[PDB]
């Protein structure tokens, strides 16, 4: 992506969503004991690499 | 810089508005009839009611306006031409003999 | 007066604080309370020292 | 309709 | 928080609660969506 | 003035436990708070607070939680119903994005 | 039935209602 | 005393009439004459209403309802009221109210709500209402307190946190889920939320 | 004063039927057709109970 | 033809309030109608906290 | 004496032009809500004075 | 009156006189391309 | 049944929408 | 992909399919006093 700008006399940022499903699934099957399954896409936070 | 040593006074104003205490077993509006009015210890029995408010001193006579909230309903009966006939019944502050 | 103290029905007290006397109470370190029939107790008022 | 419940004063 | 629905699944929307003229003010009788 | 002893209720944000039904059980509930006051607090002219005297101190803090007082067999069997792998509990954040 | 068009809320077409189709907006009637 | 002055003319009574079909107005007639089609109405406000005298400078208010059926109640509704401005309506004309303003007995522009520090409820002598452990402090309704050390307010000011939950339940069905502001249509003029502003 | 209060509930229409239930099936037909014009809704009492 | 009174007015109820709180609920409350000199009592709000 | 409104419009008008624009008038006078009283509508524009 | 049925002053509704294949088409595609406002519907007193 | 919780509006349970059981809201999606 | 859209309910199936009919159930008659709906996610397909 290019973004072009009004340029500005001081340092700004540029703030982009990229727009995801950031969903999680919470599952309790006992007393006590919170699971709690969570996964966006496409910019998922768990690849292989962890 | 020379801010004195404040103390913090917090009140509410809240105008317009009823107190309103539900005669609900969990405070909520399930129903016009609630729970409680239908309650087997409210209903098969007669109870007392000892209510006592502590307010805030006025320096003037003031009034407490309790609003005992009943089923205030009327039921007319319009049999034949020009008769018109009224059935009040208010549950539980019943006001007929 | 000459009447009778007391002719009219008593209820019983309350079981909380600023009904069962009017008398100018004290805080727990010994600050005086002023009593209930006051006009500053129709607010709450906290202290706080900064840090 | 005939199905709505009436109005009363908090509930 | 979502408009009213029939289902017939196909899901089909239900015209209930819209606006209409009444000779009698509609929050008494329905209630309005 | 300026000295204000406050008496805040903050809510809860994080969108998992947000509008979660916790189901019976004993559950630790930990939580970070922040002290910066360029950060708990806003100015309308945006001035650095740590050199203009701004403080805060949290006394205490106190965790409150309202529950409905459901029957002990309504609310066994809304447990028991919401302990299914099938009846999980699952949300979304409403923005829903990453952040760059 | 063009119910491949139509946005599917869950497992199911988001299909309108078929009183939906006409007009009668007019000016005092 | 000032001066003011009303004097009726003349009053006529009207009356507007759907022109229905005679046929149809024949047919309507008939069924509602019938004893299951009879027409029932309720009052909205629905309550047998009260008013007890508080003296000046006054703090506890005991009252009383001496044994009664409590079948069909539904709640209470309570608000300070002041004598100067309520009238006496038993009587046909009450010479000993000199006063023109607003009446908040009548108009519903209540406005000593504020006034009130806590209420208790009990049953038959011995059964205090709600009983059961519900409220923080299950004996009473704490309205508002003047020192707080054990930290029971909410919204920034000195109403606590079993009346603010009383409140947003009794009107809005709000406080078991999350407190949060009500729909506008639920929030009306003489409801809790639109009217409840705290101060500091 | 009476220990069942259920006939007289019933009676006002404290806690009993709707207007669709209790009234001749006539008169629920004729308001059906005549409410955009001639309201006949308010007229009867509706019951809600807990 | 009876010349009798389908009123049973009573000393503990307050038909003012009872409508008063209806207009509330069965519509807008801030409009003014002149026919029944339906105008609201409201204090200006920068009057009552300042 | 046949006007309403507390100025000079008359009853046969108001209730023509009550029920021109919102069914309303022969079951009571009341005010319309506001997705039926529209901008260039009856009510929202009528202004007695005196 | 046939005029009055042939410009939908009286008669049918537009899910009754029109193709029953466009009915379906428009109350799929109603929440991205409405077709309602493109067919005349009789209100009859 | 679970139809007994739900307050009677006549003889019949109020029961809630079934279309009210999830939420879809996101981001404008 | 689409096994784990469904399990997360991206795409699949709404809340009145997938939970059990018990529960649809309770959150009906219960809906207007203890509210079971902002709890599960309904997935809307384009």
């Amino acid at each position: 992506m290019t973004f072009e700008v009004d340029p500005m006399d001081e340092p700004t940022l540029l703030y982009v969503l990229f727009e995801v499903f950031d969903v999680v699934r919470v599952h309790r099957p006992h007393r006590g004991v919170i699971e709690t399954v969570y996964l966006r896409t496409p910019f998922s936070a768990g690849n292989a690499t962890t | 810089k020379t801010a004195v040593d404040s103390i913090t006074q917090k009140k509410f104003l809240c105008d317009r508005t009823l107190w309103r205490i539900p005669f609900s077993s969990n405070f909520m509006s399930m129903g016009a009839l609630t729970d409680l009015g239908q309650n087997l210890l409210y209903a098969n029995s007669a109870h007392a009611l000892d209510m006592t408010f502590e307010v805030d001193p006025m320096d003037e006579p003031t009034l407490l306006y309790v609003l005992f909230e009943v089923f205030d309903v009327v039921r007319v009966h319009r049999p034949h031409r020009g008769v018109i006939e009224t059935v009040y019944l208010r549950t539980p502050f019943s006001a007929g003999n | 007066d000459g009447s009778i103290v007391s002719s009219y029905l008593t209820t019983r007290m309350p079981p909380w604080a600023g009904v069962r006397q009017n008398v100018m109470g004290s805080s727990i370190d010994g600050r005086p309370v002023l009593p209930a029939n006051s006009t500053t107790l129709t607010y709450e008022t906290v202290s706080g020292t900064p840090l | 309709g005939l199905r709505f419940p009436s109005k009363m004063f908090g509930g | 928080p979502r408009p009213p629905v029939e289902e017939p699944a196909v899901e089909t929307v239900s015209p209930e609660g819209r606006g209409e003229k009444r000779p009698r003010p509609d929050r008494e009788e329905t209630l309005v969506t | 003035g300026r000295y204000v002893p406050f008496h805040i209720q903050v809510p809860q944000k994080f969108f998992a436990i947000k509008n979660l039904l916790l189901l019976p059980g004993s559950y630790t509930y930990e939580w970070n708070f922040r002290k910066d006051v360029n950060m708990v607090l806003q100015s309308s002219l945006g001035n650095d607070l740590r050199v203009d005297g701004a403080s805060i101190k949290f006394d205490s803090i106190c965790l409150y939680a309202t529950f409905f007082p459901m029957a002990h067999n309504t609310a066994s069997t809304l447990e028991a119903m919401l302990r299914n792998d099938t009846n999980d509990q699952s949300f979304n954040d409403y923005l829903s994005a990453a952040n760059m | 039935n063009f119910a491949s068009l139509a946005p599917r809320h869950g497992s199911r077409p988001f299909m309108g209602n078929w009183q939906d189709i006409g007009t009668s907006n007019m000016s005092g009637g | 005393v000032d001066g003011a002055s009303i004097k009726f003319d003349s009053i006529c009574l009207y009356a507007t009439f759907f022109p229905m079909a005679h046929n149809t107005a024949s047919t309507l007639e008939a069924m509602l004459r019938n004893d299951t089609n009879d027409q029932s109405f309720n009052d909205y406000l629905s309550a047998a209403n009260m008013l007890y005298p508080i003296p000046a400078n006054a703090t506890n208010v005991p009252i009383s309802i001496p044994s009664r059926n409590w079948a069909a109640f539904r709640g209470w509704a309570f608000t300070r009221l002041k004598t100067k401005e309520t009238p006496s309506l038993g009587s046909g004309y009450d010479p000993y109210y000199t006063y023109s303003g607003s009446i908040p007995y009548l108009d519903g522009t209540f406005y000593l709500n504020h006034t009130f520090k806590k209420v208790a409820i009990t049953f038959d002598s011995s059964v205090s209402w709600p009983g059961n452990d519900r409220l923080l402090t299950p004996n009473e309704f704490e309205i508002k307190r003047s020192v707080d050390g054990e930290g029971y307010n909410v919204a920034q000011c000195n109403m606590t946190k079993d009346w603010f939950l009383v409140q947003m339940l009794a009107n809005y069905n709000i406080g078991y889920q999350g407190f949060y502001i009500p729909e506008s249509y639920k929030d009306r003029m003489y409801s809790f939320f639109r009217n409840f502003q705290p101060m500091s | 004063a009476t220990p069942s209060m259920m006939p007289q509930w019933s009676y006002m229409h404290i806690s009993g039927q709707d207007a669709s239930e209790y009234l001749s099936p006539g008169l629920v037909q004729f308001a059906r057709a005549t409410e955009t014009y001639f309201s006949l809704n308010n007229k009867f009492r509706n019951p809600t109970v807990a | 033809a009876s010349q009798l009174n389908a009123v049973v007015d009573l000393q503990d109820r307050n038909t003012e309030l009872s409508y008063q709180l209806l207009l509330d609920s069965i519509g807008d409350r801030t409009r003014y109608f002149s026919m029944w000199n339906q105008a609201v009592d409201s204090y200006d709000p920068d009057v009552r906290i300042i």
